[PDB]
């Protein structure tokens, strides 16, 4: 995690990655998706 | 089946547990427990 000023595109530079963490699940897995979240303000209404 | 405590020994009831150890290629999760022994320095040691 590192902070960043920049919209549009990757920074360029250089950095590691250390690993956090190592799950055992052991099955196998073809493809994957991302999850994105909502954001209410009190304005809103409630309703989708 | 009609366990009474007054009945004989193969009547009396028995908790048995068995404990099954599945062996896959994939990554072990249950390992035994570490026998280990106390750390001696600055002596030439057969050090596992």
């Amino acid at each position: 995690h590192t902070p960043i000023n920049l919209v549009r595109d990757l920074p360029q530079g250089f950095s590691a990655l250390e690993p956090l963490v190592d799950l055992p699940i052991g099955i196998n897995i073809t493809r994957f998706q991302t999850l994105l979240a909502l954001h209410r303000s009190y304005l809103t209404p409630g309703d989708s | 089946y009609g366990f009474q405590p007054t009945n004989g020994v193969g009547y009396q009831p028995y908790r048995v547990v068995v404990l099954s150890f599945e062996l896959l290629h994939a990554p072990a999760t249950v390992c035994g427990p570490k026998k280990s022994t106390n750390l001696v320095k600055n002596k030439c040691v057969n050090f596992n």
